[PDB]
C-alpha cells in the first residue's frame, strides 16, 4: 500500500534492551497463580499464597487446580492471558512451587498431575498413581512439577471443553509440616506457571479476559 | 552436592535434599531375567513405565512410644496400579525395587531409625507351640504392620512384635548384616534402598511369597522439647524396577 | 519479492525472527 | 538459500520447536526438579528430566506467536461520526459536514491491551477506512469524502470548506460510494526511536504538568469531511479507522491490563461508581 | 518432466484408464468367472476373461472422480438472515442489526451427504459469500456488512456495535453493495489430524454426555452485522456462505446417507410423523 | 562459593553472604552511549568513580502489616553526592544501575519480598476520573513511598496504593515478567538487580522522567514467634553505572 | 485467495489407513443389489435375497 | 505455478494422485 508520507525517513532505531520477538518468550517466564482465590483474598496479595501448617491427620490435601492454561485460576497468569489470545494450545507446562516457611521448618509434599477421565483425586493414594513429584523442602526452596503433554489430539482448546480438558493438579502432605520450638507452625507456599520447550499457541482470537463498555 | 537426590521412575519423581547416599543391596543393580537362568518358557510381559514407578504407601506416625513398622514385598504393592493388577493376573512375577523412606524433622528433634530390607523374613509366632504365622497377617498390603509394646490378642496366628528379636529369634543389633540405612534425624531426612530380585528360583508366585521385608525400627526414641512437633510421619515410597510377569490367567480372588 | 511502491514502509509483513 | 526461507514462510514453519528426546529412569545427585526461584530466573527443567519420555518429532511452529503475527492484524482504533444537513449553514459546521479525531491507539480496548503488553513499540501503520453512511431520507445523494491527516502544528479545519482542505502539503485520501476501502501506510513517525506505550514522566516540573505517554509524541489529527455540498437527504456517516502494525519491533514485556480502561493515555483504573469497585477477571471459588 | 504433468492437467488426462486387450476363446481349468465373495474381496475378473474382446484404446480418464474434483466444488453451507430496522433500539439487536451462525458442514444436505461418504476428511476451506439485501422500502440505503469469524472461546457479539466488532485479533471481512463476492481461505483447523465426519464417542462417561462428531472440534461462529447505523428503509438481508474444500484428503469410505437427515451432527433418521416412517429411494416393483 | 558476593563501585563496596545470584535486566550489561545511537552532539561528561558508586537510601521497617514500598530512578538519587549534582546541572543524563536490596533475619523468621525493577512504571491515581498522579508524588527522593492499607487523604493527585494491581491496573502475580528477584527469608538476605539504560531515546531529562521504578512487595507476610525481632529493616543501596550527562547549564531549582 | 489465519500451521497429517483418492476405487467394491424390491421386502434385509427352489 | 499469498492453504486445487 502507498505511503502517505512519500520521502519520509524514520528516526534511527537505537538499541533498546529487552526486545521480544515471540509471545512464547513471555509464556516461558514464571508468573504467580492466584491458587487461593477465595472471596476474602481476590483483592489482595494473599490470593497468590497457599497455606501450609502442621497437620493432625496424615496425607491431607493442600490445594487443587485444573491445569488447562486459560481456565480459572490459571487464566489471569501471563501464560493464561497470552493463551486466551489463541484458540489452541499444546506442549508441556512447568508448575513451580516456592516454600516460604522458615529455614528451621521442614516439609515433604506430593504434587500430582492427574490426566482426564477420573475427575480430581479424592486422596493422596489416588493422586500418586498419576504423574507426580515428591518434593523435599530444603536449602533449595523451589520445586517444579512438569505437566507433560499427554493428549489424544496434537492440540487442546484454550476455552473449557469436556472433550479437550487437561486434568488436575493436586498437592498433598507427604509426611507433615514439622517445626522445632520458637518457629511458626504455619507457612505459605507460592505457586507459579510457565511453558516448557515444546509449548505453542496457534489460532489467534479476541481475548475473553478483557471487555469494553462505552 | 552429595546431599541431594532425584530419582525419576516412569511418570513419578522423588527428591530429597538431606540423603546419606543410597544402598544397592549386595552391590547388584536390578535387571531383567536372562535366558541362561530362565525356566518358564512363555514370553514375559514387561509393563515398563506403567509398572516401574513410585507408589507411596499409607504414612505412619513416629511417636516417643513407637516400637517399629514393617511391610512385605511384593504384598505392599498388590493394590498399587498396573503393578498390582499384573501380580493378580499372572502366575509368576519378578521385580527389583527402589524403596525411599521419608522422615523430615527439625535441627532440634532427635531420633534414630534403622531401615532394613530382609530377604526371606520368615516371621515367628507371638504364641508358644509350632503354630505358624497366618497368611492374612503377613499380607497386610500398603498399610504394613505397626508394632505395639505388650500387645494383647487371643489370635495364635499373629506374628511376633519383638522388634529387639527381629520378629524372628535373632538380635536387632545384628540387623545391619542385611541391606540397610539409618535415618538419624540430625543427619538425614530419607533412606534409599535399591533391591535386586533375590530368590533361589528365577521367578515366583507374587501372592504366595514375599521376597523382601522392609523393617523400620526406632533404636533411639523420638525426642523433642515442648513447642516442637511431638510426632513426625514416616512415609514409604516404593518403585518396582525391571518388573516382569508370565503365565497370564484369570484374576486371583481372595 | 516485488515491491510496487518507492518506500520501505509500503511493503507487506516482514520475515520472521 | 532464500528459497528455503520462502518455502518455510508459505508452510508457516519458520519457527521450529524442539523434539522431545527419549528419556529413561535416573537415580542421581543431580536434581533438575529443585531450584531457587529467588534468583529471578525460571527453572530450566524440561519433561525429559522428570518423566520417562518417548521420542516425539515435534510438528508445532511458533510463527503465529511472533510479534508480527500477534500485532500485525487490522483492528478498529476510531469511529469518527458526523451527521450531514440539508441546511447550507449547518452543513458547514463540525459534527455535521466534517469531524476531527486526535490520533491514538488509546480509544479501543482490544488493540490498546495488545500493544500495552510492551513498554516500547516500533512499527509502520497500515490504515484502512470503512465508511458506512446511513441514509436518513429516500436517497443517499452523491457521497464523496476527504480524509486529511493534519500533522501537529498544521492548521485544523474549522469549517467544511475551509482553506485547509486544499491539502497543498498535508496527505489527503478521497473516497466515493462504491469505491473499495481506502488504504495507506503511515511510516514509523515518532521523534523518538520507538513509541512509548507507557512513560513514567512529565512535560514539566509543576503540579499542572501532564504525566504519561501523552507527553511523548503528538500524533496529529485525522479530519474527515463530506466534499459534497448540502443535499436534500441527510446521512449519519460513521468512518471506522482500522490499524495494522507492520515491520514490528517490541521491547520490555509487561503484565496485561487486568481491569477496565477508564481514560486515554492513563493507567487510571478506579471507576466513578460508589457501590462497584474496579473489577478483575479472577473468578472466586 | 513437470511440463508433461501440466499438459495432462490441462487436457484432464492425469488419471489414465487401462486399454481393453484383444482376447480369444479359452477352454481351461482356470475359471476367472468363479470366486468366493465370502473372502470379502471383490472378484478380479475383467471383460477379456469372459467374452472375446477386440483391442480398444481407452480414451476415458478418472480426473473428474478424484476426491479433489468431487469435494472441490463450492456448495451452500449456511443462510444467515437478519432484518434491519429504522428504530435505533431495535437495529442494535440480534436478528435485526446482526446475526450469528455456529460453523458446521451439517445444515445443507447436498454438501453434508458428499463429505459423509468418508469417515475422516482433511482440507483447507475456500469460503465465498453471496449477500442479497431485499429492499423493503423505496431505497437500499448504504449497505456495508462485516463478517467476523469468532474462534471457540472468543467473546461472541451481543449487540450490533458491541466492542467485539473492533476485531483486534479475530479475522473480519467487510463487504459493501456492488463489491464482488467476498472470498477467503480457512486452513485445515482441527486440533486433530483430520475432521471427524462421524465419531462413535462421547465428551464424558454420563447419561447427559454428548455423542457423535459435535464432540470432536468446535468450529467457532460467523458473526455478521450491518456496519451502517439505523436507516429509513428496512432490508431483509440474507448472507449465503459457500464452501469449497481444497488440498483434500479423505479416509475410510462409507455407505451414502439413504434416508433424510433430521438433525445436525446426528445420524438419527426417525421422523416426527406418526403415519409416515423414514423414507428410502429404493422404488418397489 | 555461589552464596557470596562482593560488588566494588568507586570507593564503595557491598558484601552479602546469602545471595541468590544476581539478575542482569534483559541480559544486557550497562555501557556508555555509542556514536551510532547518539543524537546530542556535545561531548558528555563521564564523572566515573565519583558518580558510579553505591548510595544507601533511607531504610524502611518490614512489619507483619507492611503492604510494600517503591522508589523511582533517577529520582531516588537526586540528592546523592556528585550523581545528584550532575542531574541538577545538566539538561540530559543516562545511567544504568546496580540495585542491592538488603534484608537479613534469622533461621526462624518467615517472609517473601518480590523485588522488581519496572521500566516506565506509569502510576494510576488513587481517585476516580482522568486526574493523573502529581509530580511531587512520583518524585519522593531517597525516602521512596511506603504503601499503606486503606490510606485516607483528600489529595486527588496521589498514586494508587494497590500493590496487588502493581499501582497501575495489572496483576501482582504477573510482576515477574519484569526484571526481578525475591528475598525469601529462609533462602537469602539480599537481592541484586543490574539495570542497563532502557529508553526509546539515547539520553533524557533526569528530573522529568523516571526510567525505572524499584518495587518491593511482601507477598508472604513477615512472621516470627515471640522473642524473635518482630520487625526487620529493608535497606536499598543503588550505584549508578556508566553515568553520563550533557548540556551543562545553571542548577535547576524547584 | 488470502488466508483468514495468516501464520497458522495446520496440525500434522498422521498416517490414517483407508485413504480414498478416487470415487472409482469405491465403485470397484461389490455392493448388494436390492433385486427382490417388492413392497413386502423394502423395509428389510430380504430385499437383497433372490429366492431359488426346485 | 505462481503463488500470490504467503500461506500454502491459499493456493488453488492440488495436483491429482
Ligand atoms: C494518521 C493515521 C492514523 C495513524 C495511527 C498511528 C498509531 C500509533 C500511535 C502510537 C501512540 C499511542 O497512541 O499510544
Ligand atoms: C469460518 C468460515 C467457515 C468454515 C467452514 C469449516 C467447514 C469444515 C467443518 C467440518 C466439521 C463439520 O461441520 O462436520
Amino acid at each position: 500500500s502507498p505511503s502517505a508520507f512519500p520521502y519520509f525517513h524514520p528516526t534511527k532505531e537505537i538499541f533498546i534492551p529487552g526486545q521480544v520477538r515471540n509471545l512464547i518468550e513471555m509464556c516461558q517466564v514464571d508468573t504467580l497463580i492466584p491458587v487461593n482465590n477465595t472471596q476474602e483474598n481476590v483483592r489482595s496479595v494473599n490470593m497468590y499464597t497457599v497455606d501450609l501448617r502442621t497437620q493432625v491427620d496424615l496425607a491431607k490435601e493442600v490445594f487443587s487446580i485444573p491445569v488447562d492454561i486459560a481456565s480459572q485460576p490459571l487464566a489471569t497468569t501471563l501464560i493464561g492471558e497470552l493463551a486466551s489470545y489463541y484458540t489452541h494450545w499444546t506442549g508441556s507446562l512447568r508448575f513451580s512451587f516456592m516454600f516460604c516457611g522458615s529455614a528451621s521448618s521442614t516439609l515433604k509434599l506430593l504434587i500430582a498431575y492427574t490426566p482426564p477421565g477420573v475427575g480430581k483425586p479424592k486422596s493422596r493414594r489416588e493422586a500418586m498413581l498419576g504423574t507426580h513429584l515428591v518434593w523435599d523442602v530444603g536449602l533449595q526452596s523451589t520445586a517444579s512439577l512438569v505437566v507433560p503433554w499427554v493428549s489424544a489430539s496434537h492440540f487442546r482448546f484454550t476455552t473449557p471443553d469436556t472433550y479437550s480438558s487437561a486434568g488436575y493438579i493436586t498437592c498433598w502432605y507427604q509426611t507433615n509440616f514439622v517445626v522445632p520450638d520458637s518457629t511458626p507452625d504455619n507457612a505459605k507456599m507460592v505457586c507459579m506457571v510457565s511453558a516448557c520447550k515444546d509449548f505453542c499457541l496457534r489460532l489467534a482470537r479476541d481475548t475473553n479476559l478483557h471487555t469494553q463498555e462505552g | 552436592s552429595d546431599r541431594l537426590i532425584q530419582i525419576t521412575r516412569g511418570d513419578s519423581t522423588i527428591t530429597s535434599q538431606d540423603t546419606a547416599n543410597a544402598v544397592v543391596a549386595y552391590g547388584v543393580w536390578p535387571s531383567y531375567l536372562t535366558p541362561d537362568d530362565a525356566t518358564a518358557i512363555d514370553k514375559p510381559t514387561q509393563p515398563d513405565t506403567s509398572s516401574n514407578r513410585f507408589y507411596t504407601l499409607d504414612s505412619r506416625s513416629w511417636t516417643s512410644a513407637s516400637s517399629g513398622w514393617w511391610w512385605k514385598l511384593p504384598d505392599a504393592l498388590k493394590n498399587m496400579g498396573i503393578f498390582g493388577e499384573n501380580m493378580f493376573y499372572h502366575f509368576l512375577g519378578r521385580s527389583g525395587y527402589t524403596i525411599h523412606v521419608q522422615c523430615n524433622s527439625s535441627k532440634f528433634h532427635q531420633g534414630l531409625l534403622i531401615v532394613a530390607a530382609i530377604p526371606e523374613h520368615q516371621l515367628a509366632s507371638a504364641t508358644s507351640g509350632n503354630v505358624s504365622v497366618g497368611y492374612n497377617h503377613t499380607h497386610p498390603g500398603e498399610q504394613g504392620r505397626e508394632v505395639v509394646p505388650s500387645r494383647t490378642s487371643s489370635d495364635n496366628k499373629r506374628p511376633s512384635d519383638d522388634s529387639w528379636l527381629n520378629f524372628d529369634g535373632t538380635l536387632l543389633g545384628n540387623l545391619p548384616i542385611y541391606p540397610h540405612q539409618y535415618i538419624n534425624l540430625r543427619t538425614n531426612n530419607s533412606a534409599t534402598l535399591i533391591l535386586p530380585y533375590v530368590n533361589a528360583v528365577p521367578m515366583d508366585s507374587m501372592l504366595r511369597h514375599n521376597n523382601w521385608s522392609l523393617v523400620i525400627i526406632p533404636i533411639c526414641p523420638l525426642q523433642v522439647q515442648p513447642g516442637g512437633t511431638q510426632s513426625i510421619p514416616i512415609t514409604v515410597s516404593i518403585s518396582p524396577m525391571f518388573s516382569e510377569f508370565s503365565g497370564p490367567r484369570s484374576k486371583v480372588v481372595f | 519479492n516485488i515491491n510496487y511502491f518507492k518506500d520501505a514502509a509500503s511493503s507487506g509483513a516482514s520475515r520472521l525472527d | 538459500n532464500p528459497v528455503e526461507n520462502y518455502i518455510d514462510s508459505v508452510l508457516n514453519e519458520v519457527l521450529v520447536v524442539p523434539n522431545i528426546q527419549p528419556s529413561t529412569s535416573v537415580s542421581s545427585h543431580a536434581a533438575p526438579a529443585l531450584d531457587a526461584a529467588e534468583t529471578g530466573h525460571t527453572s530450566s527443567v524440561q519433561p525429559e528430566d522428570m518423566i520417562e519420555t518417548r521420542y516425539v518429532i515435534t510438528d508445532q511452529t511458533r510463527d503465529e506467536t511472533s510479534i508480527e503475527s500477534f500485532l500485525g492484524r487490522s483492528g478498529c482504533i476510531a469511529m469518527i461520526e458526523f451527521n450531514t444537513s440539508s441546511d447550507k449553514t449547518e452543513h458547514d459546521k463540525i459534527g455535521k459536514g466534517f469531524k476531527t479525531w486526535k490520533v491514538s491507539l488509546q480509544e479501543m480496548a482490544q488493540i490498546r491491551r495488545k500493544y500495552e503488553l510492551f513498554t516500547y513499540t516500533r512499527f509502520d501503520s497500515e490504515i484502512t477506512i470503512v465508511t458506512a453512511a446511513a441514509a436518513q431520507g429516500n436517497d443517499s445523494g452523491h457521497i464523496v469524502l476527504q480524509f486529511m491527516y493534519v500533522p501537529p502544528g498544521a492548521p485544523v479545519p474549522e469549517k467544511r470548506d475551509d482553506y485547509t482542505w486544499q491539502s497543498g502539503t498535508n496527505a489527503s485520501v478521497f473516497w466515493q460510494e462504491g469505491q473499495p476501502y481506502p488504504r495507506f501506510t503511515i511510516p514509523f513517525m515518532s521523534i523518538a526511536s520507538a513509541y512509548y506505550m507507557f512513560y513514567d514522566g512529565y512535560d514539566g516540573d509543576s503540579a499542572a504538568s501532564k504525566y504519561g505517554s501523552v507527553v511523548t509524541n503528538d500524533m496529529g489529527t485525522i479530519c474527515v469531511r463530506i466534499v459534497t455540498s448540502n443535499q436534500k437527504h441527510d446521512s449519519n456517516i460513521v468512518c471506522r479507522i482500522y490499524h495494522k502494525a507492520k515491520h514490528i519491533k517490541a521491547w520490555c514485556p509487561r503484565p496485561p491490563r487486568a481491569v477496565a480502561y477508564q481514560h486515554t493515555h492513563s493507567t487510571n483504573y478506579i471507576p466513578s461508581n460508589g457501590e462497584a469497585t474496579t473489577q478483575i477477571k479472577t473468578r472466586p471459588d
